[PDB]
């Protein structure tokens, strides 16, 4: 009743200020991090979200999770924006991240409800951040066995243990396996575009198979291609931009005939030119033909009768890991074919793996890029499977170019949080409520990994107390035995950067949240 | 219709700088009716 | 709370969410194994020789009725996100093997249902998935153990029709129990690649036509096309057939860009006239000169050519269609020619009599090819007194090609009857006591689950599945396991291998792997976000 | 001092403390008030600051 | 499959969730009105009719609640007021943070 | 002369200054490592020359038919070796890519690079020291820029094109920014305006 002037100031703008919008805004922080709070740890389960065209998505992954959860709240959605970085920065970083970050803000929550401007608050979260972040750095651990089996083993547990916390149980070996020797098949850029992944249904997980080369999945054909058997053993691959029609026009001619003499000749000549085309790409051992443009009914049976094979409208991306695969070129013209721009592999067949028919390219020793087929009983189910792939690369990726790790599950929080208090121990004044506070959100980690699956969460919390008090700081939360086990001596390793850009984007959610004191929300909307 | 879980259906707060600057601007505007009911030079108010 | 703070303000998160639902508990894990019984419950009344069949209305009003489950479970309008996988189920199942089209929902039902009391004993979700693939590697490993065949794929086919009437059996074809098998082993045998072990389901065609009956179902060594002679007082007996594939209208040619002939003259309008008749005459001769006596052509004629077919004695066919053309090549040895010019005797096809045939009242004029050299496509002409029993018999056939291709791909079987299911069933509980450890409750749930189909076998034969069951169970244990299987009318005793009950080793693998695995990604859910109404 | 988060017409978020930029996008109609925030462009044109 | 009853049922973390907010949407009420140095409230009832106070006692007695958790804290009040006769106002903030 | 390039990813810390231009685009070819980078800037598309009045193509006899494409086959091998001749290392439109450009740039090593923003082209021309051409590529002689180290890189999941330069550095300036969320990149991006302008 009071904002009731003769003449308005804006429109209708809705505005809040003070200490309930940034109780608000930690509580907006809190209540979005349940979407994950259960999705974290080997035992943690899926979710199933429906969007706006009926179809579900069945995943565990936080990259994958708040993007579909339609949060409109201003504060909510900081918690989802790094989930946006950490995608391309880590990898893992994803729900550990998420939690910390949403922790951050409830240990300062019941204090900022009575004084203790954020200004002191965000200068306690940059000194504990940057105490922690240096931390990891002096207990990280490296290798000193490169190119060796060594070092094979350190990619493989990598592998092992990205593929955690996915609808993988028995399969790790089986997976891990192929992921490590896949990324080895790469150049020294280990580029991700050059490995593809491709579904075909039918067959269990153990059934998928991992090829050097390439395949197609074999689209529109015309009239002929039940010929042209698909039996090869040393096959030439022509990659082709030629357009092989009988009606291919330039689009801008008209042919004006004034005699019988050049009708005929016109009638002729539109058909010499396709052959002529045909006949330049013969003479080149280019048994295989493939290209991006239709080839028509002419050239199909030209090519049957030459015993050669063609498919057309095989899309660019496929046509540019041919080329890579198969060690040859892309040529535009057929004017200037030589045997010198083919390709070249050793067994080319057409397969009937889950009924559908695929072009499989194999035998070219010289094969930058490959691609991973896999086959499973529903659509979801191998969704899910790609997804868990992806990740595995991308850490065995890093893993080959930075070694240094550290222990996995709560090992290295629970050493941060000690580091912490003997720092805070030290330091008089206020700083004393908000270093520990730093430092007591970093529990979240071994907690959630044991409220997911039980493991008696509260006695075996103060296990990690006891012993990192004490003696090492590797120990953490086993998932076989409901007890504490030793993850440096289980090889249970990560990559160091995994915490350390967890650290940095957590801290700078914190301060985004606690900086604000006003919320304007213009009221035109349409 | 589910309705939301509330306390004190259909009530107003407010609170703060609102209401101790609104009530003595709600005292200043009362206070100007009788302005000029004063001195002994005043004017009649037709009520 | 949300739309009420503590403060009094509204409290919005997320677009809508006064629309929406959330229930995690056990609640989520429950709601979706009670679902899967809704399903399991359907697919149950349709399993073994005696399974009813399921009437399906389309949402046009047309209807079908139908035994396939692959018919009835993909005319669904079930609007669940886990029941919609239970379909995917069988779509798996149908794609790889083409059998278990019931076999794998009534398994993987089981499997949900034998779960509930796990849950309500206190085990973690997860452990109860994990602990399925304990017993499971179990039941896969015996499963291999006894098999055996003679099946040579030469002429000792004996097993192979035994195979086919297995699985015809459970059809509503068993008029033909006997003339179906036969042909579904001559249709695949005779395109087969026995280099490979590859059947190409694409040299296997199947047509029919509503009338007659079933026993009138035959296999054509050739091609069937829709005939229609250009010239209606054509001959329609060819007794030695040089056929010619052509892919070029009877006009005169025209180019393919734009034209626009310039005449200016009166000998430029004449000239052009003569020319024109010349060409009508040239594509005709072109093709008797190669000995050709019957023509087939992708495009039509016109009325020029049709009167040169005539005095030629050249018969011939009108818009036949791009597969039709593709087929009639192959299947006669010939070659697709592009034009007139082009014609040569190389290319022309060889086949013996041609024939149309007149179907009662109708028009209809089919083709038929008797003779033909070495062919590696055939033709079923399916016949049936309605349209419900020849669409059926088209399933009923399909499974049949199926189940031999897979005895191509592995000639390794299994015996039938409920006895390996029973025998796995034995097996898992023998070793789901080596050792229990915590997955003790697990693994005999998987043991239990795997009794489901000779019970539901038994139901639907009439049985008690418990007088049943203790029976076999016990026999298969006294003595040396025989191949000691169920039935309805006994047919003396249940010995599988005097009943002939031949079922495939890798379909029961791919059965038991895929209902695992779907079990697995669905069990493991706790949370569902399904949006409620528009506004 | 502390950061606004403004939502304008567009539904766009804008999180700073930069006054020059806040006062874009508040939509004010009062027709003097409106000119003591013009005002601010020409401080932001000559120098960029204050 | 539920429960045949024609109400609304909401249990486990729900409802422990849901009376720590009503229970705090009461303390923070008096809270504001706590020593020398709080400030009063005017309460104004939908005919007009304005009451001046500051106790925990009479604004709680006036104020109307829904929340059957926040009806525990006004019936505290109530007996503060009978058994003693002063003080009612730790005992609804002390309660509520118990509960927190 | 100072621009801003902001790039998701990790926090402040990893923001850096670097003496070039660099852009969000793709190659579109396999010729991303350049070393020595003489670069030609050009305002027509890299799809031949057509007329403005009009343009129809007849065609009487077959003959005329029959060699017509040729001709385009040769026209556009000379137009690319024109500049192959004269050390082109990188051609820069402002338009599309013809199948046969392309043919031609992979046979002559000639890297593309597409900037559909006519002020990209026109601050790459001032930075590079190169005159922009609305013709055909001719034996450009004098007009190309000079760049110390042309290349490719993937930084915050996003492949860039980089035109550094080490020696004629004082040209053009890019401030570099990462941060965890957009409201931060955006928030520092003002913040160097500030200084940018107190300058």
């Amino acid at each position: 009743m009071m904002p009731t002037p003769v003449i308005l100031l804006k429109e209708g703008t809705d505005s809040s200020q003070g200490i309930p919008q940034l109780v608000s805004n930690i509580s907006a922080c809190q209540v979005i991090a349940e979407a994950v709070r259960t999705t974290l740890g080997p035992r943690g389960m899926d979710k199933l979200i429906v969007d706006g065209r009926g179809k579900a998505t069945i995943s565990n992954d936080g990259a994958t999770i708040l993007k579909l959860l339609d949060v409109v709240h201003p504060a909510a959605k900081t918690l989802v924006d790094i989930a946006k970085s950490q995608d391309a920065e880590v990898g893992d970083g994803t729900t550990s991240v998420t939690l910390l970050a949403a922790e951050f803000l409830k240990q300062v929550k019941p204090y900022v409800e009575e004084g203790l401007h954020p200004q002191i608050i965000i200068r306690a979260f940059r000194t504990a951040t940057q105490l922690a972040v240096n931390k990891i750095k002096e207990i990280a651990v490296t290798v000193k066995k490169a190119d060796k089996v060594e070092q094979r083993k350190l990619l493989e547990k990598c592998a092992m243990t990205a593929l955690s916390s996915k609808l993988i149980s028995q399969q790790k070996a089986f997976f891990a396996k192929m992921v490590v020797d896949a990324v080895m098949m790469l150049d020294d850029l280990l580029q991700l575009k050059m490995i593809g992944i491709k579904k075909v249904q039918g067959g269990a997980l153990e059934d998928s198979q991992l090829v050097a080369g390439v395949a197609f999945k074999k689209t529109f054909s015309y009239a002929g291609f039940e010929m042209q058997p698909k039996k090869y053993h040393n096959p030439k691959i022509a990659l082709l931009n030629v357009e092989l029609e009988l009606k291919a026009e330039k689009d801008n001619a008209e042919i004006r005939v004034h005699t019988v003499e050049d009708y005929q000749a016109i009638v002729d000549a539109e058909w010499n030119i396709l052959y002529d085309k045909l006949e330049k790409i013969h003479h080149s051992g280019a048994k295989v033909v493939s290209s991006k443009l239709p080839i028509g009914d002419v050239a199909t049976q030209y090519f049957a009768d030459r015993d050669m094979f063609c498919a057309g409208r095989v899309p660019e991306e496929d046509l540019k890991r041919t080329m890579m695969a198969c060690g040859g070129s892309i040529q535009t013209s057929v004017n200037a074919l030589s045997a010198d721009v083919l390709g070249r592999c050793q067994v080319f067949e057409e397969t009937q793996i889950g009924g559908e028919r695929y072009n499989f390219f194999t035998g070219c020793p010289k094969a930058k890029t490959c691609t991973f087929i896999l086959r499973g009983g529903a659509e979801q189910f191998m969704e899910e499977t790609e997804r868990s792939l992806h990740d595995a690369i991308m850490i065995v990726r890093r893993a080959i170019k930075n070694d240094s790790v550290v222990a996995g599950g709560g090992a290295i929080e629970m050493e941060l949080s000690k580091y912490l208090r003997d720092y805070s121990r030290t330091i008089p004044g206020k700083q004393q409520l908000l270093i520990g506070a730093y430092a007591k959100a970093l529990e979240i980690i071994p907690r959630q990994l044991c409220d997911n699956a039980g493991f008696d969460a509260t006695n075996i919390l103060n296990k990690l107390r006891a012993r990192h008090a004490q003696g090492g700081t590797w120990y953490g939360v086993d998932i076989n035995n409901e007890d504490i086990a030793d993850n440096f001596e289980a090889f249970v390793w990560e990559p160091a950067m995994v915490r350390i850009n967890a650290l940095t984007a957590a801290s700078e959610a914190a301060c985004l949240i606690v900086s604000v004191d006003e919320t304007i929300k213009n009221p035109r909307s349409t | 219709h589910r309705p939301v879980l509330v306390l004190s259906q259909n009530t107003k707060r407010e609170s703060g700088r609102k209401v101790q600057s609104g009530n003595i601007n709600a005292a200043k505007t009362i206070a100007d009716i009788i302005r000029t009911c004063l001195g002994p030079k005043s004017m009649m108010k037709m009520l | 709370t949300l739309a009420f703070d503590e403060y009094g303000r509204p409290f919005l998160i997320i677009k809508d969410q006064d629309r929406k639902s959330r229930l995690m508990g056990l609640e989520a894990l429950k709601s979706h194994i009670m679902a899967a019984k809704a399903v399991a419950n359907t697919m149950r009344t349709s399993l073994g020789p005696n399974g009813l069949d399921k009437m399906m209305v389309d949402k046009d009003g047309d209807v079908t009725v139908t035994n396939d489950g692959a018919t009835i479970l993909s005319m669904m309008d079930v609007d669940h996100q886990i029941a919609k996988l239970m379909v995917e189920l069988s779509k798996s199942q149908d794609d790889e093997i083409g059998d278990g089209t019931t076999g794998v929902v009534v398994l993987a039902g089981a499997l949900l249902e034998e779960a509930e009391q796990l849950l309500d004993r206190g085990i973690h979700p997860i452990r109860i998935a994990d602990g399925y693939e304990q017993a499971a590697r179990v039941a896969i490993e015996h499963l291999d153990k006894i098999s055996d065949s003679v099946l040579v794929d030469i002429k000792d086919t004996e097993p192979l029709i035994q195979t086919a009437k297995t699985t015809l059996g459970s059809k509503v074809v068993n008029s033909c129990h006997r003339q179906m098998a036969e042909i579904a082993v001559n249709a695949v045998l005779t395109v087969a690649d026995m280099e490979r072990r590859d059947v190409d389901f694409e040299l296997i065609k199947v047509e029919g036509k509503v009338g007659g009956r079933l026993e009138d179902t035959k296999l054509i060594k050739g091609v069937i096309v829709d005939k229609d002679f250009s010239h209606p007082q054509m001959p329609k007996k060819v007794e030695d057939a040089k056929i010619a594939i052509l892919t070029c209208p009877f006009e005169p040619p025209k180019p393919k860009t734009k034209h626009k002939l310039d005449v200016t003259s009166v000998e430029d309008y004449k000239a052009l006239q003569k020319y024109e008749k010349e060409k009508f005459e040239e594509m005709i001769q072109q093709i008797k000169e190669t000995g050709a006596n019957l023509a087939i052509c992708q495009w039509g004629f016109d009325d020029e050519a049709n009167h040169l077919l005539l005095q030629n004695n050249l018969p011939a066919v009108r818009w036949v269609g791009g597969p039709e053309i593709e087929l009639i090549a192959i299947a006669t040895g010939g070659r697709i020619v592009p034009r007139f010019s082009e014609l040569t005797a190389e290319k022309l096809g060889f086949a013996g009599l041609v024939q149309e045939i007149s179907f009662g009242t109708t028009k209809d004029k089919m083709l038929v090819i008797e003779q033909c050299k070495n062919s590696r496509a055939v033709t079923i002409f399916i016949r049936g007194g309605n349209k419900m029993i020849i669409e059926e018999a088209k399933r009923s056939l399909h499974d049949a090609l199926c189940v031999i291709r897979n005895l191509i791909r592995d000639n390794r079987v299994v015996y039938g009857g409920g006895a390996a299911e029973i025998s796995c069933a034995l097996a898992v509980s023998q070793e789901a006591d080596k050792c229990p450890t915590l997955e003790q409750y697990a693994m005999r749930a998987f043991a239990d689950a795997l009794e489901v189909i000779p019970m539901a076998l038994s139901e639907n034969s009439g049985m008690n599945p418990i007088q049943t069951m203790t029976e076999v169970r016990a026999r298969q244990v006294k003595e040396m396991n025989p191949a000691l299987g169920i039935d309805c009318l006994h047919k003396g005793t249940n010995d599988m291998k005097q009943q002939h009950v031949i079922e495939t080793l890798i379909g029961k693998k791919q059965q038991i792997s895929l209902a695992t695995q779907m079990v697995r990604m669905i069990l493991k859910i706790d949370d569902i976000r399904k949006p409620g109404e528009s506004e | 001092g502390m950061n606004k988060m403004v939502i304008n017409h567009l539904e766009k978020l804008f999180v700073t403390n930069d006054a020059a930029t806040i006062l874009r996008e508040l939509e004010v109609q009062h027709p003097a008030a409106k000119m003591i925030v013009m005002a601010s462009h020409m401080q932001e044109q000559e120098v960029g600051d204050g | 499959g539920p429960l045949s009853v024609f109400g609304d049922r909401s249990t486990g973390e729900t409802i422990r969730s849901q009376n720590v907010m009503a229970a705090a949407s009461i303390a923070n009420i008096v809270k504001s009105s706590l020593g020398p140095v709080g400030l009063d409230k005017m309460l104004v009832d939908d005919i007009g009719d304005v009451t001046i106070t500051n106790d925990g006692a009479t604004i709680l007695k006036l104020l109307e609640v829904e929340h059957p958790a926040a009806k525990v804290l006004c019936e505290l009040a109530d007996l503060q007021d009978k058994e003693v006769g002063d003080g009612t106002t730790s005992v609804v903030i002390i309660a509520a943070e118990l509960l927190k | 002369n100072i621009r801003v390039c902001k790039i998701l990813g990790s926090g402040i810390s990893s923001s850096s200054v670097l003496h070039g231009m660099v852009f969000k685009k793709e190659t579109e070819g396999d010729v991303t490592s350049v070393k020595d980078a003489k670069i030609a800037v050009y305002s027509c598309p890299f799809d031949g020359m057509i007329t403005e009045t009009k343009g129809t193509v007849l065609i009487k006899t077959a003959e005329e038919l029959m060699n017509f494409s040729k001709g385009e086959e040769n026209l556009m091998d000379a137009q690319v070796k024109a500049i192959a001749d004269t050390g082109a290392n990188v051609v820069v439109t402002g338009g599309k890519v013809a199948d046969m450009a392309l043919h031609y740039a992979n046979k002559y090593n000639i890297m593309l690079v597409r900037l559909n923003s006519k002020w990209d082209l026109r601050r790459l021309c001032k930075t590079v020291g190169a005159t922009a051409l609305p013709r055909l590529t001719p034996p450009v002689l004098e007009e190309m820029g000079h760049c110390d180290s042309v290349y490719l890189s993937e930084v915050g999941d996003t492949q860039v094109v980089v035109f550094k330069h080490e020696k004629e550095d004082g040209a053009i300036s890019t401030i570099v920014l990462r941060g965890s969320t957009d409201n931060l990149m955006d928030d520092i991006e003002r913040a160097v305006d500030d200084g940018v302008n107190t300058f």
